[PDB]
């Protein structure tokens, strides 16, 4: 078994082990290694002698990947050739299974695939490689409410509503994430001694979560008024070409003007389903990527133009490359060029 | 051990003429090299031909009698091998005529022009700046002496044609030569020598004090 | 062998916490009441890490959390861990971990983790197959078996890019905590709780102190502080006053005064340069505020020097207009045309080869920006 | 990138030197490669 | 470990010359460590360790013994590198068991030579270094948990304080940083008195020439000068170190030994004669005509000398003329650079040789320094280059340090992106070039029998002296003909006796 | 465990007979227009020289100092030799193959012949240096005993510092004493541009020698030498002729030898002798 | 003899078969085990060589060669001291060996086997030591079929069970791929109660496999909402 990391393999394996009420060996990769060869060997082989002792047995070895890395240089500290002669000996035992005799399974755990060499995936070693990866939205449903168990909630109505939008908030975070933020929700709780997870507690525990703070400071600083001044020109920039040129999927949702981004502090309601997508939206996208400088060279001039505010032309040039070299709709030709080198002369001023 | 070719005459005439060449234009310049002796070698793997030539800080005129000296085997190929019979064995005094050159445009300052700028030194990795549209003039200048020093070399080689077939033909019968019978090779056939001052153009030439 | 004696920093003895202080009495209601925070179904977490650059008293926070917790304190060099052989790392760490579990209540601290917590293929080695097994044993001690509720890590590393994803998934190191430089306040806080130990005067306003050094970190501040017992033999006055400390912070900020001999038309050149300089620097809205203008030659910089202070939060957010740069270009052009007006263009020196150098500089990356 | 420490002379520069290296190295390898790819 | 504990290390500050602004910053803990309660009633803290950096053989081991020998105090001295062992361990038990011995033996001062062999960074660009980072360790563990006052002084000398850990750079482990600097002129002339109180002198020896004639020079090297004075003396059977024998010394440490009778053809020593006359000549030209404000030749040699064909010797300006340098000094000083081109081109026609290429490349260099780096003339230019050829400043070959150095460029380059500047700046530096080489072939061509009557005595003497040269220009004034110098009975000849 | 094996190779001395049937070898067919002609290769003529004269004693009366004849005799013998070092390096490794000519020549050679590997001196890393010293002094002892005995040092570029002084002591010791002074040294490697310049000495190791690439006629006349040396009757059509010259390659070493062998047992196959 | 190919091609099933065929004693080891430890590196091969000429005219066939002479033996002195041994043994030179080159002594075959033939060294596959080289291939569309019969013999397959109409979803299977087939084809006639192994069945395991190979690991009921999920109007444009 093998993925992301932290995504709940150690946790099957125990999940393994309460089921199964079978003999149930666990060992630790790094346990084996030292300076003295022979001794991971002979630790191993004990572990093996007792499984086999003592069959059916399921021995789960965690992090194979500690013992099991490929020689990726040469081993002047002798700690490699412990860790082959240690690998090689694991793997004789896996060899010496015979299917009349040994009812002993092996099961994995690690986090990193290309370390390991391809030596214990042969067959007879290692046949079924599984991968557990990021789960489902209903995966995600499914960890949540098993996570929310033992936590304390208004009610069961309020709880599960609550969860299924937080679960509607957390995309691409692994299961551990979703314990986190609610783990975290917990402390937010007890610390303003608060007998159940509120609303707000969860957006802020979620909100530390996604890591948006990044300073780590005080947050107290007088703001000048050609500061707020800027931002919300910016802001309003972005709010007239967003309404004068809709999205389809992406309507406007909230604005404020208290952060300093490079990016306007814009948010948008996203809606999955992009599967096409015309040339007239690369066009419109082209236009609302130059918003911030147009709106400072219209009311404050050239010569009041920021750092922050004059890096918007360049995204647009950028997303006009992508329409003209990777899209074929343009009248550059109907090929598909990635940028790097193949870029004939002819085609540069043309580009251009 | 065993040589590569078989001791024949058709092989050993670019040889010949290589080593006629070299010894025929090692003569004619004045205050240069002496050389002591030729032979044609049948084992030895830098080629069947072999020159010894002994030398007599250099200044600018030794290293333009160098650079003259270096196309006199090619020029002895062009004139006496058959069209057809090509040589690959010159390529290597051709290199280092260009290396000559580039060197004395460069680095000495002994440019075309008797120009004091210096773009390049012995400790460097590279050159200077040199820009891009001052690149093609130092390109023209390095063709210019390279041509230069061709034709004097030619103009030199042209006039002692039927000695440098004498040389040839006495090398090939005879397979080792002193430097007695060549001074006698450049004395009866009226071997032209040339004379002090010995400058590649002698529109900008002075003379000391 | 791994557990230290007479743990006795609290809060008190630490300056310029801040709100992350709130944080910090977190871990002592996580030490405290923690009976209440597992009846409410919440799992301790049991890793922080403080981030911050070097000087912010990392060990020293970690000290004063263990001290008003009320627990056993381990703290480890992590370089112990990296050893030429591989082996007896991962079983350092096991053993500690180990005597930090039995020792329950307790908290433990290892700073420097950029030594041990590097990601697994930056280096082809033994010793980078020893960092990977110790790396991989401390993953399993922290989260790879059931076990340990009672035991919480401590982590200060000066780069948190280089820590490990595997050590930041949540449930091993959940809680970043940023320990920035002090601002204003903390440096009051850090300066008076520093300056106890020395008798010091009524009169004493370290306002304008820290209005000197801008930008500088705790052990700084402390250098500051060690600059303010000893110099004074040389004019032998009663009690330490404000000009002093104000003295201190120039020679920290710059170096030692030192004066050689030299020629008249060498200080006229040089008095000429710093006029420009500040003459062209009084006529922008950018550097208006000039504090001081001398011609003293110090340690490195024989030249002179002009003060500016205006506000430092434009050029951490980035908002500089195209004037405010073009302006400056044209100060950093100030001593050259100086030049040209006094000595004639057949005359330039060569003291102006380093300000005209950032103006051509300047006028790049505006071009290219 | 610019130089967050503000400066409190006007003699220190107001950005890194090394800050803008990899603009400078794509427009001198451009500039190489349409060179050479024309003769 | 024997850590000699002397009562007198025999050394005070009487012993020390030069290094007396170092002497005042210490003169603070000499007073510490006689008077350690003076301090404790003041709350004032002593720094914990003091770092002198600086160059080898300025004394830094001597300070620090007159330190001891001043406070009357047990002083323990010994090396970083006797702390770097095989066995692992053994380093971080003797700097424990030293900091121990100087615990017991209280007030002590501690002084760690070489600090640089233990305390090497852990540069990105066997066990022993597991080892060296553990005594490190050790060392930093024993100087953190130093109370201020218990009156242990602890010192750390250094040659290089770039390969030094910033760990021990911060407070608390070396609160001082005391950069030994070489010795002045007045400081050399000390160091040259203290020396030579030591052998019996002759009253002919005047100090203070060899003091302000030799910078850069340590206390060390000044030992080693006069003991090798003492040796020659010795081997001319002298009964005192005279004048000849301190410049033979000086001569054998700067440019080498004589050889015996290695000489080239007459071919190859006329043409360095002419270059180095030429080099002379155009600076003494250019002193007597534009007032330049440029070196004087001392003397000029052809003698081979070390791996040196022919020498210039050049008597350095004072360091206050070396920062404003204007730009008719710096093309004074390119045409002093072509004057031997120059001299090759009036003397040998249009066949030059490889004798003057040399310094045509430093030339070729400088006026680029004057239009890219500097910018000193007035078409702006927008980057500098960096030189493709290094050659380190150096003894009697050409000054090339009247700005510190020729060939370091101050971190004022940046990477071309227009390629016409580049071309347009080649363009100005060739013109430049050209006009003062024009410039300096035209003021040599008109003083030609001063050039060939200073080539043909130097040829003939195999040395020559400034002043020799000086009196052949007077002698010899501007556009005589070339037959008065060839009609005399020996053009070898000098009729002036020094 | 290589003294064993070398301390055993030459157990009891060689059998009278042997040495009257080794003493009286020929020329064998030299002198044929198909295969090695005498001027194709000086180096293994000289090596047969060397070896011939280490055969009969004929380095140890090494000059007369005579009145006027045999001084004459043997300056034209040294003469006739070189257009007497008695340990030659040798430097042909550039392609492959050097079994394939020392042992080539040390068939006829009937002394014995001993290799010691360097690589054993590197292998056993104040114990140590006793175990070196004293295996290294025990096989110049036995190299002794057995003496007269063709000594041959394979890569000599691997060498360390104890078996450097041993090989400088025995060339400037055993050169002008030790009166079996026919004591062959040769050695070989494949870096000539590694080795110390005091290993160089006219009286220590000198006389260096090349061997090329093999070329395609040297190949044919290799080839039919080793078939006609094993009683196999080479086809008088293709060397008579022009007809195994446009097919034969494997232009070096190692591959005469193997399509030598796997010729021959495809002949043996079909009870065949052409 | 060097025999090289793509894994579980069955290398030493020709080396049984010519044990078997040949009537001879033949030793069998393993090349991954030959660098163990410091007890005894290069001492196994002299070990195991000179058992085969004890009874000698016998073979020895090792596996895996390439973790001994690899482009990596020179650089470890440990693998070098296995490699010279390995080397050594493998000619005759009665010196260093101590035994006569030609003699009934010296019948011995070297059999060696590789995956990356590329990987050995120049000086190991050189003429003289190794002779002949065997490249073994995965098998084909008849030999498939064949090797799916060896392997599906002793199950129940239903009346519908023909492999021949699912050769080419196995191109480039070898016979443990084909064997796991049939495995997962009765797991999951098991998994759906059916008492024989249907073609269906056969045609749900590979297109399991297939569909597990871009990361979808997904049941019937997750698969049917989340069909459910999107909408009508980008679900034609898919299909066109
Ligand atoms: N599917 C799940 N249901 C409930 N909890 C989960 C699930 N997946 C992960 N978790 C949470 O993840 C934690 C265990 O993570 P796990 O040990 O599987 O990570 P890991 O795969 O070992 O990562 P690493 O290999 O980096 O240690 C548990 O505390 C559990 O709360
Ligand atoms: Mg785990
Ligand atoms: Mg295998």
């Amino acid at each position: 078994l093998h993925g992301p990391p932290g995504t709940g393999k150690t946790l099957l394996a125990k999940a393994i082990a309460g089921e199964a009420g079978l003999p149930f060996f666990a060992a630790n990769g790094t346990d084996f290694v030292e300076m003295f060869v022979g001794v991971a060997a002979s630790r191993v082989k004990d572990l093996f002698a007792s499984s086999r002792s003592y069959a059916p047995s399921i021995i789960f070895i965690d992090e194979i990947d500690a013992i099991g890395s490929k020689r990726g240089g040469p081993d002047i500290g002798g700690g490699g050739a412990e860790r082959e002669q240690g690998l090689l000996q694991i793997l004789t035992e896996m060899d010496g299974f015979k299917v009349t005799t040994s009812q002993v399974l092996v099961i994995g755990a690690t986090n990193r695939l290309d370390i390991l060499d391809p030596a214990l995936l042969r067959k007879g070693r290692f046949d079924k490689i599984i991968r557990v990866g990021l789960p489902s939205k209903d995966g995600r449903l499914a960890i949540l409410k098993v996570h929310a168990r033992n936590k304390f909630f208004r009610s069961e109505d309020e709880k599960e509503e609550l969860l299924q939008e937080v679960a509607e908030n957390t995309e691409d975070f692994t299961g551990a994430e979703l314990q986190n933020v609610l783990n975290e929700a917990g402390i937010l709780t007890a610390r303003k001694d608060l007998d159940y997870i509120g609303r707000e507690e969860l957006l802020e525990a979620l909100k530390r979560q996604k890591g948006t703070f990044e300073t780590g400071q005080e947050d107290s600083t007088e703001v000048p008024e050609e500061l707020k001044l800027r931002l919300a020109y910016r802001e309003a920039a972005v709010a007239v070409l967003a309404c004068y040129l809709p999205d389809q999927y992406r309507p406007i949702s909230e604005t404020d003007i208290n952060s300093i981004r490079s990016q306007p502090n814009m948010r948008y309601s996203e809606t999955s389903g992009r599967v096409f997508a015309r040339k007239s939206d690369y066009v419109n996208s082209i236009i609302r990527a130059c918003a911030p400088r147009v709106v400072e060279e219209e009311m404050f001039g050239i010569e009041n133009l920021c750092w922050i505010s004059a890096k918007s032309t360049l995204e647009a040039s950028q997303r006009a490359e992508f329409l003209i070299l990777q899209t074929g709709m343009t009248a550059f030709g109907k090929a598909y060029y990635r940028n790097q080198r193949d870029l004939v002369p002819n085609l540069v001023p043309k580009l251009e | 051990l065993n040589p590569t070719v078989d001791w024949t005459r058709e092989t050993k005439f670019p040889h010949a003429v290589w080593a006629a060449g070299r010894a025929l234009i090692t003569l004619l310049i004045p205050n240069f090299d002496v050389v002591e002796n030729l032979w044609l070698e049948p084992s030895s793997w830098e080629g069947i031909g072999c020159t010894k030539i002994t030398k007599v800080t250099e200044s600018r005129s030794y290293l333009e009698k160098k650079l003259v000296f270096c196309f006199g085997s090619h020029i002895a190929s062009q004139m006496l091998l058959p069209p057809g019979d090509e040589n690959f064995l010159s390529s290597s005094e051709i290199t280092k005529a260009q290396e000559i050159a580039t060197r004395m445009v460069l680095q000495y300052g002994w440019g075309p022009d008797d120009s004091p700028a210096v773009y390049y030194a012995t400790n460097a990795v590279s050159a200077l700046s040199m820009g891009n549209n001052h690149e093609y003039e130092m390109a023209g200048k390095v063709e210019k002496i390279y041509d230069l020093a061709y034709e004097k070399a030619k103009g030199m080689l042209l006039k002692n044609r039927r000695v440098l077939e004498k040389i040839t033909e006495e090398l090939l019968e005879f397979e080792i030569l002193t430097h007695k019978d060549l001074e006698r090779i450049v004395h009866e056939n009226g071997g032209i020598r040339e004379k002090e001052p010995f400058f590649l153009s002698g529109t900008n030439y002075n003379e000391a004090l | 062998e791994y557990l230290e004696r007479g743990v006795d920093v609290k809060f008190t003895d630490v300056a310029g916490l801040g709100k992350i202080r709130l944080e910090l009495e977190e871990i002592v209601k996580f030490f405290t009441h923690g009976e209440m925070y597992r009846r409410r179904g919440v799992k301790i977490p049991g890793g922080i890490l403080l981030c911050g650059p070097p000087g912010v008293g990392k060990t020293l926070l970690a000290k004063a959390v263990a001290g008003e917790a009320g627990v056993n304190f381990f703290s480890i060099s992590a370089s112990q861990f990296v050893e030429i052989y591989v082996g007896v790392g991962a079983s350092r760490v096991r053993a500690l971990y180990q005597e930090a579990r039995e020792n329950a209540p307790s908290v433990v601290f290892i700073d420097e983790l950029d030594a041990v917590g590097r990601e697994r293929g930056l280096i082809k080695g033994s010793g980078g197959q020893e960092r990977d097994a110790t790396l991989n044993q401390l993953l399993v001690s922290l989260d790879g078996f059931e076990g340990r509720g009672e035991v919480i890590t401590i982590a200060s590393t000066n780069r948190p890019d280089i820590l490990d994803p595997a050590l930041v998934r949540p449930g091993r190191f959940d809680r970043k905590i940023f320990i920035p430089k002090p601002g204003l306040i903390g440096r009051m806080e850090i300066l008076q709780v520093h300056a106890r130990k020395k008798p010091m005067a009524e009169d004493l306003d370290y306002m304008a102190v820290a209005s000197m050094t801008d930008g500088m970190v705790g052990a700084e501040l402390a250098n500051i502080v060690e600059i303010a017992a000893i110099n004074m033999m040389r004019d032998g006055r009663t009690e330490l006053t404000t000009d002093d400390l104000l003295q201190a912070a120039q020679i920290e900020e710059r170096g030692m005064l030192d004066r050689k001999d030299r020629s008249l038309e060498t200080w006229r050149q040089v008095a000429i340069n710093e006029a420009a300089m500040a003459v062209v620097a009084v006529n922008f809205p950018d550097m208006k505020n000039i504090e001081f203008l001398t011609i003293n030659p110090r340690a490195g910089r024989e030249l002179g020097y002009v003060r500016v202070k205006m506000d430092h939060i434009k050029f951490k957010e980035g908002m500089l207009s195209r004037q405010s740069i073009l302006d400056h270009i044209t100060v950093q052009l100030a001593p050259r045309a100086a030049d040209e007006l006094w000595y004639g263009e057949d005359q330039l020196s060569t003291i102006w080869a380093e300000t005209s150098d950032n103006a051509r500089s300047a006028a790049r990356s505006l071009v290219l920006g | 990138t610019s130089q967050t420490d503000p400066p409190t002379s006007i003699y220190k520069r107001w950005f890194i030197k090394n800050t803008q290296e990899k603009h400078f190295e794509l427009l001198i390898q451009r500039q190489r490669w349409l060179r050479t790819n024309s003769s | 470990a024997e850590a000699r504990v002397d009562g007198s290390t025999g050394v005070k500050f009487a012993d020390v010359a030069g290094i007396d602004e170092a002497v005042d910053e210490l003169q603070e803990l000499v007073k510490y460590l006689k008077n350690p309660d003076l301090f404790d009633k003041m709350g004032i803290k002593p720094p914990h360790g003091v770092l002198l950096e600086g160059p080898p053989g300025c004394g830094k081991t001597l300070v620090a013994k007159a330190i001891a020998g001043e406070a009357g105090v047990p002083f323990y001295q010994m090396a970083g590198s006797e702390f770097v062992e095989v066995l692992v361990g053994v380093g971080s038990a003797r700097i424990r068991d030293l900091f121990k011995r100087a615990k017991v033996n209280k007030p002590s001062v501690i002084f760690i030579d070489e600090i640089d062999a233990l305390a090497t960074r852990r540069q990105g660009i066997n066990a022993a270094t597991q080892e060296r980072e553990t005594t490190l360790n050790q060392l930093l563990i024993e100087l953190d948990g130093f109370d201020t006052g218990k009156g242990v002084i602890f010192l750390g000398a250094t040659n290089r304080r770039d390969l030094l850990d910033p760990a021990l750079l911060r407070p608390g482990r070396f609160d001082r940083k005391i950069r030994v600097r070489p010795p002045n002129a007045k400081g050399r002339l000390d160091i040259l008195k203290i020396h030579a109180s030591k052998v019996k002198m002759s009253d002919s020896v005047d100090l203070s020439s060899y003091a302000s004639n030799l910078p850069g020079w340590s206390g060390a090297k000044l030992a080693q000068l006069v003991q090798e004075a003492a040796l020659v003396a010795v081997r001319k059977t002298h009964n005192s170190i005279l004048q000849s024998d301190m410049d033979d010394a000086v001569d054998r440490l700067t440019v080498g030994p004589t050889r015996i009778g290695l000489e080239l053809g007459h071919q190859g020593q006329c043409r360095r004669a002419t270059t180095e006359v030429g080099v002379a000549i155009t600076s003494h030209l250019l002193l007597r005509y534009e007032n330049a404000k440029i070196e004087r030749c001392d003397r000029v040699s052809i003698i081979p000398r070390g791996q040196t064909l022919s020498q210039v010797v050049f008597h350095r300006l004072d360091d206050e003329s070396y920062m404003f340098g204007r730009l008719p000094q710096l093309l004074h000083r390119l045409q002093v650079l072509l004057g031997g081109r120059a001299a090759e081109e009036v003397i040998y026609g249009s066949d030059t040789s490889k004798a003057s290429v040399d310094y045509l490349s430093d030339a070729s260099w400088l006026a680029r320094k004057i239009l890219t780096i500097w910018n000193l003339e007035n078409p702006m230019v927008i980057h500098g280059e960096p030189p493709p050829w290094r050659k380190r400043p150096q003894f009697v070959g050409p000054r090339l340090d009247f700005e510190g150095s020729l060939y370091d460029d101050y971190d004022l380059v940046e990477p071309p992106v227009n390629f016409n500047m580049d071309d347009e700046v080649a363009h100005r530096s060739e013109e430049l070039i050209s006009q003062m080489y024009n410039k300096t072939v035209s003021l040599l061509r008109q003083n030609q029998t001063a050039l060939l009557k200073t080539v043909k005595v130097l040829l003939n003497q195999k040395e020559i002296s400034g002043e020799a040269i000086d009196f052949i220009l007077d002698h010899y004034p501007p556009q005589t003909p070339l037959n008065s110098l060839l009609q005399e009975q020996n053009p070898g000849s000098l009729p002036f006796v020094p | 465990r290589e003294f064993l094996v070398q301390f055993s190779t030459l157990r009891a001395e060689k059998r009278i007979d042997q040495i009257l049937l080794s003493l009286t070898h020929s020329d064998h067919l030299s002198k044929n227009d198909s295969g090695y002609q005498m001027i194709e290769q000086p180096g293994t003529i000289y090596l047969r020289y060397l070896v011939d004269i280490h055969k009969k004693y004929l380095m140890n009366y090494e000059f007369n100092t005579s009145c006027l004849a045999e001084r004459r005799i043997f300056l034209a013998h040294y003469q006739t030799i070189t257009y007497p070092s008695r340990s030659i390096l040798v430097i042909g490794s550039i392609g492959t193959g050097r079994s394939y000519l020392v042992k080539y020549l040390a068939t006829n050679s009937y002394v014995p012949f001993i290799t010691v590997f360097l690589n054993k001196f590197l292998d056993n890393k104040d114990m140590m240096l006793e175990i070196d010293r004293f295996y290294i002094t025990l096989q110049f002892e036995l190299a002794k005993a057995m003496s007269p005995c063709i000594i041959w040092i394979p890569n000599i570029h691997d060498l360390s510092y104890l078996a450097l002084g041993l090989l400088v002591n025995s060339l400037s010791r055993d050169c002008e004493r030790c009166s079996t002074r026919n004591i062959l040294v040769i050695a070989s490697t494949h870096i000539p541009q590694k080795v110390d310049p005091a290993l160089i000495a006219p009286n220590k190791l000198n006389t260096c020698i090349k061997i090329r690439r093999l070329l395609i006629p040297q190949q044919r006349k290799h080839f039919f030498t080793l078939s006609y040396t094993r009683g196999f009757h080479l086809e008088k059509k293709m060397f008579h002729t022009n007809g195994f010259e446009s097919i034969t390659m494997g232009s070096s070493a190692r591959d005469l030898v193997a399509l030598t062998n796997e010729a021959l047992s495809i002949s043996i196959t079909q009870k065949k002798s052409i | 003899v060097l025999l090289s190919g793509p894994p579980g091609t069955g290398k030493t099933l020709f080396a049984r078969t010519l044990a078997k065929e040949s009537g001879l004693p033949f030793v069998f080891a393993s090349g991954a085990e030959f660098t163990d430890s410091e007890k005894s590196g290069a001492a196994k091969i002299n070990e195991m060589f000179s058992i085969a000429r004890r009874n000698a005219p016998a073979f020895v066939f090792v596996d895996e060669i390439d973790a001994i002479a690899g482009r990596h033996a020179r650089k470890d002195p440990r693998r070098r001291a296995t490699f010279e041994a390995l080397i050594a043994q493998l000619d005759g030179e009665k010196e260093k060996t101590g035994i006569d080159r030609f003699s009934l002594r010296q019948a011995v075959i070297f059999i060696c086997a590789t995956n990356r033939p590329d990987e050995l060294d120049l000086e190991f596959v050189r003429s003289g030591r190794i002779d002949r080289r065997l490249y073994i291939g995965l098998p084909d569309a008849k030999q498939r079929v064949q090797i799916f019969g060896v392997h599906s013999a002793g199950k129940n397959l239903a009346e519908d069970i023909d492999f021949g109409k699912l050769v080419f979803r196995t191109v480039g299977f070898s016979g443990a791929d084909i064997r796991n087939l049939v495995n997962e084809a009765a797991i999951m006639s098991v998994r759906k109660g059916r008492s024989y192994i249907y073609q269906q069945d056969i045609v749900d395991v590979l297109d399991k496999q297939l569909l597990e190979g871009m990361g979808v690991l997904l049941t019937e009921e997750e698969q049917q909402k989340c069909e459910q999920s999107v909408s009508y109007e980008k679900k034609r444009l898919l299909a066109v």
